[PDB]
């Protein structure tokens, strides 16, 4: 948000009036700068922690274990599987500008494709270093290793191991196409920001004790001596708005970067 | 009679255009499934108040509603405005009629005395039932008189309900917005009589609402919760949206009101020695200023501030006419 | 003297275009929509356009929906009337009627939403012909 | 497509009543306005809500409309009365303003 | 105060407190906005000394890229910096495997 | 651009990044006004100079309406000693439209016309002629004694039993009861009839004699604009910034034909912002809308001054074809980026300009633009019986660095 | 905390008043709503496992 | 409101109006940030637990 323009666009004489209170702008406009460049710095810890885009085979005999679900669809714009395209489908007001993420969703998809082939051609591995392929039915059985179970209680009985997989991942399909709202967690998000932003707007009609909430008519109506007294009452109250919006999304962002830390860990 | 005014008498309240918005106005408007008096004027007229507006409908077969009278006193002592569609021509004026008790239009109703106002021009009442055969216009009104202005607002729409208003919504639209200025407080509608003995319509009254208007692609109120209705339209009201998800919501604050005022002085009678200040022979010269201590009174300051006497009164940490409510 | 006054008639080829203009005076102009008429020689009236009291709202014959287009210039007290793909039919002499009720009195704000269905006053007529 | 149809012709004798007639499917729902038209002149509006004269025309005139068919009549027919009548059917609503085939009313 | 006299200059004075004031509420409300910062992160370090330090961790990427072996920590101004020593695996050769 | 960028950091030397410097804003390129066509003008006339003006009691009431009120010629006159407004600016009038213009006219005893004003108390403002606290207009009051002058055909009332609302007359004549007990018919004990004359002798001093007393009350922009100031109607611009004052509604943007079906009562149109956003134009009655010609953010795209003074410039969120109007081109999707060539080798990421665009220092050696690359591409040899294991090892120390404690500022 | 009550409440003169400053009252009390929804999640999710 | 008429009362009840209004919204920003600290500990307790 444009402090400048927000609290008084295309006035000159509220921009002197505005400068008699220092460097308030300067301020916010940094904060503001700073919680953008940290949601690039967020989404770049979580996804980018692959050094090289690794891709899965053409031929998939991953022992009777199907990742269709997850992998990415070539038969579409995007390099968004079909569960990446489920969720993707379930989820100039004076000064305001939305700057666009550095990484675009293709990028981000990519990023999560390179993780998804690294982790079923080649286990934790590549995670450690260079990635070591191993066959995924090898894979399964050395991870059961980790949980206490031995390995031939995947051998002896893999197939009932996949078809459980599958049918699985087949009913988060179904859960994420059908009616529920689980991805609530993200449309709270968008919800808030969305909420905070219409706040922002709306309180610029609001007068603040001024004979008007619009400042073209205050310079049309009044000469400097005594429009400077409504006008300074707009700032004023413009201002406390905007530095209240600013220190809510400093919070906010604040408890995004905890949830963005955890999620690059679970990563 | 009485009957149900389900969702009628809302209106535009303003001369601004919004599209796909839910806005929040406030204003007198007609309260939600309101009681609304229906009054069989034909087998009388009576003059009905006008308390802070009116919501007026008919749907009447052959337009015998030509207009209303609004004043305080109707009877030449007070200024008052007459609306009257002739067949050609509606007749907007603000005279110190001298009103008949009963008012009617002839097969005509004028006067000139001391008069103030007068604005003729097309009718926007017209027998407009008989193209529609049985299917009956629904005329409605709206009257305010606000900041000087006294406002009319219309809408007639197409219905075969008899007994009572239709339960749909219709946004009634500005007639005129007229600078009068007068006090209106009672009204009455006069009618067209072919037999002229010298000797049908039901009306509500706005009160002060929040309305939640719902504007849709084309800019028209499509729909509206009136906030104040029941808890479902104020939590409606409250998160500004016609639709709720299941939940707990905060709507607004319970406070229990006072049943009365109660004022407890002391037991003190004796009226208190103005009189010895300002009525004193000699004033005391500027560098000895008096310095009379007042305890122990009934200080009753008003006659000092309505008296004459005083060519100069100004209070500065009070005000004059709230001194006497004060205990100091 | 309320009155309306054409111009633009002439001599045209098919297909070609032609616009013609009806002045008012006399009258508040922009309170009242306006109409376009025409006549062929010898017949019977033929209703071309209709056009709100703003412009908002314009309504054509299924004779010339399409390729004519009706407009108003309330600033000026003109109505326009642009003709594009003229064939033989569209000889006819063009008058430009008001309406007996106007729509909306920008001077005091009055909207009857109720109104007559005359058209009191025609214009003189300018003589359209087209031929090759 | 909308015809109001009206007949070609209808002779009158000087000072008999002539009854000129428009007719439409739908024209009892619609108003119903009525021009004169003296040859090499603009028309003039006569009748208007299917009742109305506007000031100055003759008392004359009349019009009525029910139905399908809006029909204009003269109680007394003059010399000056032989021009082109036109029907039209006039609807705010519906946009829909056509006018009729015309009538040259003859007086002989 | 030495160009104005009480009666007008505490209007003038009031001025500059609302401004003052505000323009230390902004201040502070940014340092406890940072402090929760630094607490997050002195609550990592923390959880870095005793997991990665005085211990061996398991956690992938914790104690550093790769398989970690052990850490020693370094103070800095206002920091601390730990040396990941870890076990990261090269020269890979292709086997064929049941 | 560079001078720019090292002013805003306030420092000589600037590190490689993105730097937003100022602001970029479409300028108007004229002016727009457009008032109604009134065809007359105004009657002030009849009002100032009246044979005989109204009883403060009494005050009259003129309806202003339909005017071309030209306000410039009364305040220049020098009959008018006392000339001000609480809402407006006198020199300001000729150039705003407002509504329902009532001008007030009434006598009052002289030096009481201070009286005449919002939240004022005393005789004639609570009892006589009182006027809202919010009030806006203009008070206008000059010396008539050789007009008004002996005389005693002008009244004023002394008492009332409450304080009269703003713009409320009394004519009631009732004796008013000023004592605790009860007076009927005639003046009794501490009982007073309300009205007496002023007494305009001649023989009156300054500050006594009468003062005729005319104040205007202006309401603006609630309905369809009547009494219209002077000022003339110029044409319609549309598709280039512009600022415009549409019946006083003054602003600043770009006028475009509107899709917008206003009802025939609706003059204005507002978003869901309750920011207007369309207008009707007085003259034509055509809707137009009002969009806010173009602004945004100016980055500026520098390598170290270490390296290098050359820099790009990017215009965020702005389309390259209006970018001259205030000052290689490639139009990202974050704006247009000047000064940075497009190369189709997609590098890793060094300055992140936004949306996947990414901007470095390359040689013939400028500043480079491209799409950012994720990584080396690895097609990993999975099959379902091979398996890679290290033949040998590598230690590596990595260093990681963490923040603890901040300064004990107090 | 209710705005309107904490600041002047039973007063309609001041209640008209404080709407010049806007919706402050509803951010407020928005996010006193969110921090007491917080309470409960914190504890569900700390306790009902 | 009992001392003072409505033109002058109003000006002295603005600034009884900002004051309350800014300490109520120092009062939520503090909540703010404390129910951020309460909310990390919750955390920290539910993966303890
Ligand atoms: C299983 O894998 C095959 C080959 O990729 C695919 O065609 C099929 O749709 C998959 N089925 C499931 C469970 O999605
Ligand atoms: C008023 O309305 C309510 C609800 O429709 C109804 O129960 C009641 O009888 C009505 N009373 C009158 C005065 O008609
Ligand atoms: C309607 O009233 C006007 C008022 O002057 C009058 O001139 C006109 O003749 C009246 N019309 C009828 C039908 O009497
Ligand atoms: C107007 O009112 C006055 C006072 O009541 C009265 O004398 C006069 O007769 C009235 N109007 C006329 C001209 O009849
Ligand atoms: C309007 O008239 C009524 C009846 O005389 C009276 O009670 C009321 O106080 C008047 N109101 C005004 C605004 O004068
Ligand atoms: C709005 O107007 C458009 C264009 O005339 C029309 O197609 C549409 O049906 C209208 N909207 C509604 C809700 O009728
Ligand atoms: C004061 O006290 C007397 C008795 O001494 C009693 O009669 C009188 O009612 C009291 N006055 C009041 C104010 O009630
Ligand atoms: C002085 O005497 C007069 C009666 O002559 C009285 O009205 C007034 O109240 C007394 N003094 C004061 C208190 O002004
Ligand atoms: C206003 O009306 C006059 C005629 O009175 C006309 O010449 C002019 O074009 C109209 N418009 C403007 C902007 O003056
Ligand atoms: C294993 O096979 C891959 C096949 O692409 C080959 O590139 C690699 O050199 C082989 N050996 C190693 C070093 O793993
Ligand atoms: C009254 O006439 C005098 C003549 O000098 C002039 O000063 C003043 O402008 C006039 N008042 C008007 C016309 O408003
Ligand atoms: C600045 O550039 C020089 C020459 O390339 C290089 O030696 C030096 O290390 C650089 N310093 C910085 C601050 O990077
Ligand atoms: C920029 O404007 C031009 C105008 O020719 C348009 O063609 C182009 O699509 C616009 N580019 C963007 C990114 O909007
Ligand atoms: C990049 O590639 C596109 C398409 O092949 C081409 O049009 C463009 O000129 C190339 N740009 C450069 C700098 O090579
Ligand atoms: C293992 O790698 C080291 C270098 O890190 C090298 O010196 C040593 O010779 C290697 N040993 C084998 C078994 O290749």
């Amino acid at each position: 948000v444009d402090c400048t323009m927000y609290i008084c666009g295309d006035s000159t004489e509220c921009s002197n009036l505005l400068l008699q209170y220092g460097s308030f702008c300067t301020q916010l406009n940094r904060a503001l700068t700073g919680i953008a460049v940290e949601q690039d710095k967020n989404t770049q810890e979580v996804f980018a922690q692959v050094k090289q885009i690794y891709k899965t085979p053409p031929i998939k005999d991953f022992g009777g274990f199907n990742f269709s679900q997850i992998l990415p669809d070539p038969s579409k714009p995007s390099k968004r599987s079909f569960i990446e395209d489920l969720l993707f489908n379930k989820v100039k007001f004076n000064g305001l500008t939305v700057l666009p993420p550095l990484l675009t969703d293709e990028m981000i998809a990519q990023y999560t494709s390179a993780l998804l082939a690294g982790t079923i051609t080649s286990g934790w591995t590549f995670g450690a270093g260079a990635a070591l392929q191993i066959p995924f039915a090898m894979q399964m059985a050395y991870r059961f290793n980790g949980i206490g179970v031995t390995q031939n209680v995947l051998y002896e009985n893999q197939k009932l191991i996949a078809n459980q997989f599958n049918s699985a991942i087949g009913k988060i399909q179904d859960s994420l196409s059908s009616t529920a709202s689980a991805l609530g967690k993200l449309q709270d998000v968008v919800n808030q920001n969305a909420q905070a932003l219409n706040t922002l707007v709306k309180q610029l009609s609001s007068n603040f004790g001024a004979i008007s909430s619009v400042l073209n008519d205050i310079l049309s109506r009044l000469d400097p001596p005594e429009a400077e007294v409504q006008i300074d009452r707009l700032i004023t109250g413009r201002l406390q708005s905007l530095q209240t919006y600013v220190t809510q999304q400093l919070i906010r962002a604040a408890e995004i970067r905890a949830s963005a830390n955890l999620a690059a860990t679970k990563m | 009679a009485y009957t149900n005014s389900f969702t009628r008498g809302v209106y535009y309240p303003d001369k601004v255009f919004r599209s796909s918005v839910l806005h929040s106005t406030q204003d007198l408007f007609l309260p939600f499934f309101s009681n609304v008096t229906w009054f069989h004027a034909i087998h009388d007229n009576p003059v009905l108040p006008f308390n802070d507006g009116v919501y007026f409908a008919s749907t009447e077969k052959s337009n015998i509603i030509r207009g209303w009278i609004f004043g305080t006193t109707l009877d030449s002592k007070t200024q008052s405005l007459l609306i009257v569609n002739n067949a050609t021509n509606v007749v907007i004026k603000v005279c110190e009629f001298q009103f008949c008790n009963d008012p009617f239009l002839g097969v005509v109703y004028s006067s000139a005395n001391n008069c103030t106002f007068e604005y003729v021009s097309q009718p926007f009442l017209m027998d407009l039932e008989g193209k529609q055969g049985n299917f009956k216009n629904l005329r409605e009104f709206v009257f305010k008189n606000i900041d000087g202005y006294f406002k009319i607002y219309s809408k007639h729409t197409p219905i075969n309900l008899v007994r009572d208003l239709p339960q749909g919504f219709s946004a009634l639209e500005p007639l005129v917005d007229l600078p009068i200025g007068i006090n209106i407080t009672r009204f009455q509608t006069l009618l067209a009589l072919h037999r002229s003995y010298l000797t049908a319509y039901y009306v509500g009254y706005l009160q002060p609402r929040t309305f939640l208007l719902k504007y849709n692609e084309n800019g028209t109120i499509t729909d509206a919760v009136d906030c104040a209705l029941d808890p479902l339209s104020e939590t409606k009201c409250t998160l500004k949206s016609f639709t709720v998800e299941k939940g707990i919501y905060q709507t607004s604050n319970f406070r229990v009101q006072p049943t009365e005022s109660i004022v407890r002085f002391p037991n003190i009678t004796n009226l208190c020695p103005f009189g010895e200040v300002f009525n004193a022979t000699r004033f005391a010269s500027v560098y000895a200023w008096n310095r009379k201590r007042i305890s122990n009174c009934v200080a009753d300051y008003s006659v000092l501030y309505n008296s004459a006497s005083f060519s100069t009164f100004k209070c500065y940490g009070v005000s004059p006419t709230k001194l006497n409510d004060l205990c100091f | 003297q309320v009155q309306l006054v054409e111009s633009g008639g002439g001599v045209v080829q098919p297909g070609r275009s032609l616009r013609l203009s009806c002045a008012a005076s006399g009258f508040t102009f922009s309170n009242y929509g306006m109409h376009w008429v025409r006549q062929a020689p010898g017949k019977g009236l033929e209703w071309v356009a209709i056009i709100s009291f703003d412009g908002s709202n314009r309504y054509y014959a299924d004779s010339v929906k399409g390729r004519f287009t009706i407009s108003r210039d309330n600033s000026k007290n003109t109505l326009y009337l642009q003709m594009d793909s003229l064939r033989a039919e569209d000889t006819a002499v063009y008058y430009c009627a008001k309406d007996l009720s106007f729509y909306y009195d920008i001077s005091t704000g009055y909207y009857p939403q109720s109104y007559n269905s005359g058209t009191d006053v025609w214009g003189q007529g300018t003589t359209v012909t087209v031929s090759s | 497509s909308y015809e109001l149809t009206q007949p070609p012709s209808v002779s009158v004798s000087p000072g008999q009543t002539a009854s000129i007639t428009c007719s439409g499917d739908k024209l009892g729902d619609k108003y119903a306005c009525w021009y004169q038209q003296k040859p090499g002149q603009s028309p003039v509006l006569v009748i208007y809500q299917d009742n109305k004269r506007p000031s100055g025309i003759p008392e004359r005139f009349s019009g009525s409309n029910s139905g399908n068919t809006a029909t204009l009549t003269i109680s007394g027919t003059q010399a000056m009365d032989e021009a082109d009548y036109y029907c039209q059917g006039w609807d705010r609503s519906t946009g829909y303003y056509v006018f009729g085939t015309g009538t040259k009313v003859t007086v002989l | 105060l030495s160009r104005l006299d009480p009666p007008e200059a505490e209007v003038q004075i009031d001025r500059l407190i609302t401004g003052r004031l505000q323009s230390l509420q902004t201040y502070v409300t940014q340092q406890l906005i940072r402090a929760a910062e630094i607490r997050a992160s002195a609550n990592l370090a923390a959880t870095k000394m005793s997991e990665c330090v005085l211990g061996q961790s398991k956690r992938v990427d914790f104690c550093g890229k790769g398989y970690h072996l052990m850490s020693f920590p370094q103070s800095a101004p206002h920091g601390v910096v730990f040396l990941h020593v870890t076990y990261v695996p090269a020269q890979e050769k292709n086997f064929t495997t049941a | 651009p560079l001078s720019e960028t090292k002013c805003t950091l306030k420092s000589f030397t600037v590190e490689k990044g993105i730097y937003q410097t100022s602001n970029f804003r479409v300028q108007p390129t004229e002016s727009i006004v457009r008032f109604p066509n009134i065809t007359n003008l105004c009657p002030f006339g009849e009002v100032f100079n009246a044979t005989r003006f109204a009883s403060v009691y009494a005050w009259n009431r003129k309806r202003i309406s339909n005017c071309v009120a030209d306000y410039s010629v009364l305040y220049n006159s020098a009959s008018f000693s006392t000339f001000k407004c609480y809402g407006v600016s006198p020199t300001k009038l000729n150039d705003l439209c407002f509504t329902n213009v009532y001008a007030d006219s009434f006598v009052i005893r002289g030096d009481e016309v201070r009286q005449i004003a919002p939240g004022q108390t005393g005789k004639i403002a609570d009892y006589n002629y009182k006027l809202p606290d919010d009030f806006t207009g203009c008070v206008i009051a000059w010396n008539s004694n050789n007009l008004d002058s002996g005389n005693y055909n002008y009244l004023y009332r002394l008492f009332r039993k409450s304080n009269l609302k703003p713009f409320e007359r009394d004519i009631s004549t009732e004796i008013y009861q000023a004592g605790s007990t009860p007076c009927n018919g005639v003046e009794g004990f501490n009982c007073y009839f309300p009205l007496q004359s002023y007494g305009f002798q001649p023989t009156n001093g300054v500050g006594y004699q009468p003062y005729r007393v005319v104040v205007l009350s202006f309401e603006l922009l609630h309905a369809p604009a009547t009494v219209c100031g002077p000022k003339k109607s110029t044409n319609l611009v549309k598709n280039k910034c512009v600022n415009f004052n549409f019946n006083g509604l003054t602003g600043t943007g770009v006028l475009t034909e509107s899709n917008k079906k206003f009802l025939p009562f609706q003059q204005f149109g507002r978003d869901i912002a309750d920011t207007t956003d369309a207008v009707r134009d007085p003259q034509t009655l055509e809707i137009l809308d009002i969009t806010p010609c173009s602004f945004g953010g100016v980055s500026v795209i520098t390598p170290g001054t270490n390296t290098s003074n050359q820099v790009a410039v990017l215009y965020q969120g702005v389309n390259c074809t209006e970018v001259p109007v205030a000052i290689n081109v490639f139009q990202t999707r974050a704006g247009c980026l000047i000064g940075a060539e497009h190369v189709n080798n997609s590098y890793e990421c060094d300055i992140p300009i936004g949306a996947g665009i990414c901007a470095s220092y390359q040689t013939s050696q400028s500043i480079i633009a491209y799409t950012m690359s994720l990584g080396a591409e690895n097609s990993v040899a999975y099959s379902n019986n091979s398996i890679a294991i290290p033949t040998n090892f590598t230690i590596s120390v990595t260093t990681e660095i963490l923040p603890v404690s901040m300064t004990k500022t107090s």
